[PDB]
RNA sequence: CGAUGUCGGCUCGUCGCAUCCUGGGGCUGAAGAAGGUCCCAAGGGUUGGGCUGUUCGCCCAUUAAAGCGGCACGCGAGCUG
RNA sequence: GAAUGCCGGCAUGAGUAACGAUAAAGAGGGUGAGAAUCCCUCUCGCCGUAAGCCCAAGGGUUCCUACGCAAUGGUCGUCAGCGUAGGGUUAGGCGGGACCUAAGGUGAAGCCGAAAGGCGUAGCCGAAGGGCAGCCGGUUAAUAUUCCGGCCCUUCCCGCAGGUGCGAUGGGGGGACGCUCUAGGCUAGGGGGACCGGAGCCAUGGACGAGCCCGGCCAGAAGCGCAGGGUGGGAGGUAGGCAAAUCCGCCUCCCAACAAGCUCUGCGUGGUGGGGAAGCCCGUCGGGUGACAACCCCCCGAAGCCAGGGAGCCAAGAAAAGCCUCUAAGCACAACCUGCGGGAACCCGUACCGCAAACCGACACAGGUGGGCGGGUGCAAGAGCACUCAGGCGCGCGGGAGAACCCUCGCCAAGGAACUCUGCAAGUUGGCCCCGUAACUUCGGGAGAAGGGGUGCUCCCUGGGGUGAUGAGCCCCGGGGAGCCGCAGUGAACAGGCUCUGGCGACUGUUUACCAAAAACACAGCUCUCUGCGAACUCGUAAGAGGAGGUAUAGGGAGCGACGCUUGCCCGGUGCCGGAAGGUCAAGGGGAGGGGUGCAAGCCCCGAACCGAAGCCCCGGUGAACGGCGGCCGUAACUAUAACGGUCCUAAGGUAGCGAAAUUCCUUGUCGGGUAAGUUCCGACCUGCACGAAAAGCGUAACGACCGGAGCGCUGUCUCGGCGAGGGACCCGGUGAAAUUGAACUGGCCGUGAAGAUGCGGCCUACCCGUGGCAGGACGAAAAGACCCCGUGGAGCUUUACUGCAGCC
RNA sequence: GAGCUAGCCCUGGCCAGGGUGAAGCUGGGGUGAGACCCAGUGGAGGCCCGAACCGGUGGGGGAUGCAAACCCCUCGGAUGA
RNA sequence: GCCCGGAUCCGGGCACCA
RNA sequence: GCGGGGUGGAGCAGCCUGGUAGCUCGUCGGGCUCAUAACCCGAAGGUCGUCGGUUCAAAUCCGGCCCCCGCAACCA
RNA sequence: AAAUGUUC
RNA sequence: CCGAGGGUAGGGCCCGUGACUGGGGCGAAGUCGUAACAAGGUAGCUGUACCGGAAGGUGCGGCUGGAU
RNA sequence: UGGGAGAGGGUGGUGGAAUUCCCGGAGUAGCGGUGAAAUGCGCAGAUACCGGGAGGAACGCCGAUGGCGAAGGCAGCCACCUGGUCCACCCGUGACGCUGAGGCGCGAAAGCGUGGGGAGCAAACCGGAUUAGAUACCCGGGUAGUCCACGCCCUAAACG
């Protein structure tokens, strides 16, 4: 049956993409947090 | 009148449309249309705030003249007569001898072809608008300024009028179609006449759907509920109230008075409504 | 109670005997026939249907008779629900 | 050594279940160490509104070729979407951008908020909408509207000529719009041809035939033809379109208007450029040949094109730019328009999968995934159904055997619901044409009621329509005779069982994603109530929104729930509404009178009467507001019963109508119906445990995958089972799990034991080890019982529990 | 976190075929004129039958599944809320 | 508990209760 | 199980707070009327369900017992 | 004020 | 071919009968009231509507077959 | 042809008296009601009085033993549209007449539907009395309805 992931590239970016979390307290701190920890990707990577 | 229909389906048993008969002109006057922008009920949070509401037909706003003393003098030919999807009441188009083109609502009477006018000077004739203080008393009057030129604000809808009954001061007395005595400042305008298409309260939906064309989404009662919900929530079966009758958010809905008792607009009011 | 699934049906039985029938008896207010009542006897047998979820019970039509009870009110790693 | 401990490793169950749709395979020939599984060929089967083909998401090299087989692949593997390597994606015209706006988002100005931030007109962003210039073929192992070939077209820049008051982010027009139905004419696509072109073929009894088999087109500028869309021309006035305007709008006059003209599309033709089958050759995907291929006629014909077409209807159907026009600063050696010429034309995507083994489902997963094409025949039609074209597949374990048992399927003597909670299930019925069809009804319906007849093939006669020509042909509806065959003619496939009668809900709808589809929710409709507009109400601290660019024929809230006939009595309590009196009433006012201190002026504290809001009390109203609507005793010239009376209580004592009911405890009440028999059912009765009038009362045609009862039909439900089929189970080869598991050398009885013993006692029985089976036990497995209790454990919910808070006064 | 799901907003798209035959309109009848009746035309509808599509009624299977909701047979809606 | 009320005591009015 | 009740013939006060049983109707005797009802004037009738106990004294307070209404009888 | 009057 | 009739299916009229139910008629001396006939003690009757144990009452309009 | 009287009918408009409610003034101890009373209303300022307002309904005197109409029925006043009808004249047509089963229309009140309207009145209903009772007569309230529009119903002591 339809399941929970239905891929979509604009989704993804506008919605948990590195301006997205700029735009943001809350995503700042992510991003703030992803570095602290040294993620190596600090935002879901999206093909555009 | 109002138009019946055979019972060919179960629900055309019921159902009444507008005659339609008072409509001469089919589109709208492209210069005068703007999108109606649709809420579905919902504020700028993007929050309901209105339930029950949406997905009605798409519609253009028909932009209306409610000030008319923007033209003093200049009189005007009623071209036609139009449906507004955004009122009970049908819509005059004015030609202007000016040369412009404005809505107006359609008071009932108003023939097409005929002239109409605005001013002080206007003859007490259906379609014209004059400010209150020189409009004799007993004419029933539509499209009632409340305050000077804030706009038409008392009397629009289909079949209202009001009706004036005597003068103080700087104040006319109107009775208000709900019955209210109100005190109306005299400089004020209104047109003379009643608002047309008084048939329309007498229509049957006559079916959910129609309903649903309307933008009006199904009511659900708060007995049908749980008390997570609504006041009336839960019990085990059908229940009574067992309260007084609340609305979603606590208050009383049978009686309780809500209008703001200490309103400035409280010394115009004469007599509080009818029945 | 770190789980012993709970009524009734179905299927499959098996046991007890305080015996419903069949077999053997004594007493009879047992003429015969047919009954009553107690004794011995568990080998076999113990029907089909209407109503109800019903067990039970009532009812129809029969029957030699249409027994009663145990088996976790036998039987859901056998079914039903 | 235990923590259903943690991490790891390795056992057991076990060579067990399974190996993922029952669409299906067989052989021959290759390759190779090795082949059911890779390649080739032939035969067979499956899909064919797909299981074929294009596109968009998403995926991201999976594409092509070489070389590989450790792992991945549910087996095998020489193969592969796998490993290694090399190659492969070519655009002014296709898609997006250098264009436009939509919701929304952002946001000069501005507004708000402790901070963070929230809003916000313009503006900007934002597309699968608007706008915009490329079609056919050839080519590669792999790209092609991209490269090539042919024929076309767009914008930008410069220049030449001709022409004009040129000029914009400003004015205006246009863009620009719904649903249903639909005309004409075309095209896509299809069928037929005795006409044209073609390698051939004559078999097995017959046919050298008007035989069979194959194919009979595609693109195309200007011009032309056909079909359609759009569109009036002129003058004068002008105060409106936030400046101006010759434009637009408005007024007047003139001419002409199912025309024309002008203009734009579509289709046809068209210089020219392509394509071009079967067959048998060579291959093993393609090539060569056919072939100077032919490239014609007739019919069917779109839902697509002309398209911004037409009609009707109500629910009344984006914006903005491109584009045209008008003028403003300006500038008129400029600028624009038109024609021609030369030059200029950027960035990103382009492989491949794409109803799936490459996307979403942990898997090469019977699931899910939006758009277009989707051939032929026949069955009334059709995207249905059977078969089949192109094309694509046989589903990545096989071979046997022919048990029980399970699944899916077929048939069944006599009976025919006797089955069972229940005809659950499965029969029956089944399309079309004709005949025919009841109660009742809201006059639509109930209707496909019910019930019946017909249905194929052949010959003869014949009616009307389309196309053409008014004829031939082709095509589409029919009609009338006479016949033939079979058990049977919708001969296959697809395709209602019917009726009678109750409950509930009017009706179509909606719902507990994944145990409830219903009588629940919704619903039109009815009523109450709030709301005079900066509405009430709602969301927010606010600003600001929604309400509504609405205005009482409107908006909020509540209950009831089409319709019909109705909706009684109670206002003492609670609610809401009204009431300028009176009672209480906080801060504050007032300050009689007292006090601390000081030598004192003074400073400081307490403080009575009186004044003092809402709320509460108090006076009224109010039921489609919350709610409520009695008891005991007696009485009729038979009994029985009580129209009648007595009395206590109440705020008032249940009216109409219903009633053993979705409500009746006693209860299977009683009586009647139906049955041989009726705890159900239907009709009644009424001592209604415990109906009753908008938490509506009583009815109601129609409707219902709702729940009852009954009858006919027909049946494997059953008496009562039997046989048959296939997929499993079974055997052999390949791969090979799982929960569970203190260890086990793990029998019956009668006892005993923490009270139900393989494990203790006594007896009895018993050679050792498996395989297929069955499920009584191992208080079998699973889940730290979801019932119950306990915990001064938790959470949801309620209110006249407590205490706060928002909100309101 | 609304790429599942619920509602709404903007913008597109889809719904084979067949049936029933409302209003209207035309003609006829009717009448003082009317209502109204009749035939034809017409093509309405939360209308009927039935694909796609959306559903999920009953049953059976599945139950360490093909699948953490699936398959088969049935069955509901299918111009509309 | 106190003050405002009526013909020691019932009226009441507000307030307190460890 | 829990609450309420039992008093002239009927229906209800009195009980809580002990001493004194009352109200409407009925019944009886008189009136009025031809007579009847209604109406008017007078009167009788309760040892307070029963047996215990408390008290100087019990309808009254307390215990049993007999009745009569009401409410409850839930979780599997 | 004032209800009523057994049957032939 | 027609055809007595038999069979199946669905209608129509009529008759008998039916738990119960609705009023009607009759019935020497039942119960409750007293509506009507005298102004019948509220003039009556009336069509209708609502209501009430019952006669009846009341509203609206009519009639005199009423007032004396 | 010419004249007439009339509440004949339909529509639109308009006038004053009265009742009720509301607002203001002034005023105070009751008003109202009956057989008598009570309910009810009134110091929260009623009744009675004056001014202003709103609304609905019916039109006093004229008014009659009157007039009109087929019947039901029709009454302030104005106008408009319209029916009947009588009289004069003796002009026109030449029996064109009468009645009328069916049919069609009209048809007081009450009542019903959908909207409005709602002052007074008033079924139902509540209360106060009367009474043995009083589901009545009397009193205080009070909802349909009475009024308008449209559509039904089609009855009557629709009677002379
Ligand atoms: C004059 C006289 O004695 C008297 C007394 C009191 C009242 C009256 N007047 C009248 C009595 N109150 C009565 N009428 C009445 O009250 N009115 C306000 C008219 C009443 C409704 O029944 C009456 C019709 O009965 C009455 O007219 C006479 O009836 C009786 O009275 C009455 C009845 C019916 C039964 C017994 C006695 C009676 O008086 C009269
Ligand atoms: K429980
Ligand atoms: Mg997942
Ligand atoms: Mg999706
Ligand atoms: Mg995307
Ligand atoms: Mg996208
Ligand atoms: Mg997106
Ligand atoms: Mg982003
Ligand atoms: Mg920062
Ligand atoms: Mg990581
Ligand atoms: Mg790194
Ligand atoms: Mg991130
Ligand atoms: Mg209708
Ligand atoms: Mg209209
Ligand atoms: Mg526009
Ligand atoms: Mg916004
Ligand atoms: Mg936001
Ligand atoms: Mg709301
Ligand atoms: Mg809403
Ligand atoms: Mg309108
Ligand atoms: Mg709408
Ligand atoms: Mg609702
Ligand atoms: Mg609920
Ligand atoms: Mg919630
Ligand atoms: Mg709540
Ligand atoms: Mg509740
Ligand atoms: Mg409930
Ligand atoms: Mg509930
Ligand atoms: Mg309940
Ligand atoms: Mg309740
Ligand atoms: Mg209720
Ligand atoms: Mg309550
Ligand atoms: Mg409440
Ligand atoms: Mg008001
Ligand atoms: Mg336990
Ligand atoms: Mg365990
Ligand atoms: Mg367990
Ligand atoms: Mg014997
Ligand atoms: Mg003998
Ligand atoms: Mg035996
Ligand atoms: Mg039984
Ligand atoms: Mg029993
Ligand atoms: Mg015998
Ligand atoms: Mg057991
Ligand atoms: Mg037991
Ligand atoms: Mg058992
Ligand atoms: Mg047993
Ligand atoms: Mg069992
Ligand atoms: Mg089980
Ligand atoms: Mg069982
Ligand atoms: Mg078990
Ligand atoms: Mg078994
Ligand atoms: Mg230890
Ligand atoms: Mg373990
Ligand atoms: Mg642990
Ligand atoms: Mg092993
Ligand atoms: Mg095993
Ligand atoms: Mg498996
Ligand atoms: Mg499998
Ligand atoms: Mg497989
Ligand atoms: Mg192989
Ligand atoms: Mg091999
Ligand atoms: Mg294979
Ligand atoms: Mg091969
Ligand atoms: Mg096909
Ligand atoms: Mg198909
Ligand atoms: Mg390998
Ligand atoms: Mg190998
Ligand atoms: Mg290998
Ligand atoms: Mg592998
Ligand atoms: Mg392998
Ligand atoms: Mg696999
Ligand atoms: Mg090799
Ligand atoms: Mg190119
Ligand atoms: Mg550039
Ligand atoms: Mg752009
Ligand atoms: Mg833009
Ligand atoms: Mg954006
Ligand atoms: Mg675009
Ligand atoms: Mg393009
Ligand atoms: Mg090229
Ligand atoms: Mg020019
Ligand atoms: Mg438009
Ligand atoms: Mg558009
Ligand atoms: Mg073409
Ligand atoms: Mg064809
Ligand atoms: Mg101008
Ligand atoms: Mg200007
Ligand atoms: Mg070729
Ligand atoms: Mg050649
Ligand atoms: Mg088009
Ligand atoms: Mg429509
Ligand atoms: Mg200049
Ligand atoms: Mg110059
Ligand atoms: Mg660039
Ligand atoms: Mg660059
Ligand atoms: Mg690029
Ligand atoms: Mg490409
Ligand atoms: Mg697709
Ligand atoms: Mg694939
Ligand atoms: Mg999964
Ligand atoms: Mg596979
Ligand atoms: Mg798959
Ligand atoms: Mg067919
Ligand atoms: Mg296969
Ligand atoms: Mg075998
Ligand atoms: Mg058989
Ligand atoms: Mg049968
Ligand atoms: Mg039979
Ligand atoms: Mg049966
Ligand atoms: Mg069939
Ligand atoms: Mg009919
Ligand atoms: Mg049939
Ligand atoms: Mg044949
Ligand atoms: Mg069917
Ligand atoms: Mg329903
Ligand atoms: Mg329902
Ligand atoms: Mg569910
Ligand atoms: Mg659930
Ligand atoms: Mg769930
Ligand atoms: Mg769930
Ligand atoms: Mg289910
Ligand atoms: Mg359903
Ligand atoms: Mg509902
Ligand atoms: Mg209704
Ligand atoms: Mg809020
Ligand atoms: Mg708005
Ligand atoms: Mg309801
Ligand atoms: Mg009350
Ligand atoms: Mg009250
Ligand atoms: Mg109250
Ligand atoms: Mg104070
Ligand atoms: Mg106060
Ligand atoms: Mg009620
Ligand atoms: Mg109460
Ligand atoms: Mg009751
Ligand atoms: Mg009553
Ligand atoms: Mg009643
Ligand atoms: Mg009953
Ligand atoms: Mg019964
Ligand atoms: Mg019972
Ligand atoms: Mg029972
Ligand atoms: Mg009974
Ligand atoms: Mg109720
Ligand atoms: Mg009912
Ligand atoms: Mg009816
Ligand atoms: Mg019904
Ligand atoms: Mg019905
Ligand atoms: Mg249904
Ligand atoms: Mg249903
Ligand atoms: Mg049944
Ligand atoms: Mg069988
Ligand atoms: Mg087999
Ligand atoms: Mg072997
Ligand atoms: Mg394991
Ligand atoms: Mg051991
Ligand atoms: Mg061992
Ligand atoms: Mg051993
Ligand atoms: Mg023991
Ligand atoms: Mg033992
Ligand atoms: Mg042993
Ligand atoms: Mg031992
Ligand atoms: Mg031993
Ligand atoms: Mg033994
Ligand atoms: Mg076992
Ligand atoms: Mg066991
Ligand atoms: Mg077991
Ligand atoms: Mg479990
Ligand atoms: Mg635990
Ligand atoms: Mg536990
Ligand atoms: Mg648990
Ligand atoms: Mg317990
Ligand atoms: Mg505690
Ligand atoms: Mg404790
Ligand atoms: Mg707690
Ligand atoms: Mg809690
Ligand atoms: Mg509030
Ligand atoms: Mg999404
Ligand atoms: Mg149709
Ligand atoms: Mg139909
Ligand atoms: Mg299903
Ligand atoms: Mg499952
Ligand atoms: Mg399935
Ligand atoms: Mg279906
Ligand atoms: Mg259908
Ligand atoms: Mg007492
Ligand atoms: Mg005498
Ligand atoms: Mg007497
Ligand atoms: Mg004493
Ligand atoms: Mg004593
Ligand atoms: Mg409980
Ligand atoms: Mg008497
Ligand atoms: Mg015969
Ligand atoms: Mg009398
Ligand atoms: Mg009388
Ligand atoms: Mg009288
Ligand atoms: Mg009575
Ligand atoms: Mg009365
Ligand atoms: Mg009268
Ligand atoms: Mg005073
Ligand atoms: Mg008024
Ligand atoms: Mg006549
Ligand atoms: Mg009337
Ligand atoms: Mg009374
Ligand atoms: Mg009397
Ligand atoms: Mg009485
Ligand atoms: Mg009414
Ligand atoms: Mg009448």
């Amino acid at each position: 049956m339809k399941r929970t992931w239905q891929p979509n590239r604009r989704k993804r970016a506008k919605t948990h993409g590195f301006r997205a979390r700029m735009r943001t307290p809350g995503g700042r701190k992510v991003l703030k947090r992803r570095r602290q920890k040294g993620r190596w990707r600090l935002t879901p990577a999206v093909r555009k | 009148a109002v138009k019946k229909f055979k019972p060919y389906t179960p629900s055309r048993r019921f159902m009444t449309v507008a005659d339609f008969s008072e409509i001469t002109k089919t589109e709208p006057e492209k210069s005068l249309v703007k999108p109606l922008k649709k809420t579905g009920g919902r504020n700028n949070q993007g929050r309901i705030t209105v339930r029950f509401r949406g997905g009605g037909h798409k519609r253009l706003y028909r932009i209306i003249d409610f000030k008319r003393w923007d033209k003093v003098g200049i009189p005007a030919k009623v071209a036609a007569i139009e449906y507004d999807p955004n009122r009970s009441a049908r819509i005059a188009l004015l030609h202007y001898v000016d040369g412009e083109k404005r809505y107006i609502i359609a008071p009932d009477g108003l023939q097409v072809g005929q002239q109409v006018v605005a001013g002080p000077d206007a003859p007490i004739q259906v379609g014209n608008a004059l400010p209150l203080r020189f409009i004799p008393v007993g004419t029933v009057v539509h499209a009632v300024e409340l305050e000077p030129k804030k706009g038409a604000k008392l009397a629009r809808a289909a079949g209202t009028s009001a009706q004036i009954q005597g003068r103080e001061g700087d104040y006319v007395i109107l009775r208000l179609p709900s019955g209210e005595l109100r005190k109306v400042h005299g400089e004020c305008y209104a047109t003379v006449g009643a608002v047309g298409n008084a048939d329309h309260k007498n229509i049957v939906l006559g079916k959910a759907g129609r309903s649903r064309w309307l933008g009006r989404r199904p009511h659900v009662r708060g007995a049908a509920m749980n008390p997570v919900d609504h006041p009336h929530g839960g019990g085990e079966g059908r229940a009574p109230r067992g309260r007084p009758p609340a609305s979603p958010w606590g208050w009383q809905t049978k009686g309780l008075k809500t209008r703001k008792r200490r309103k400035p607009s409280s010394r115009f009011i004469i007599a509080r409504r009818k029945k």
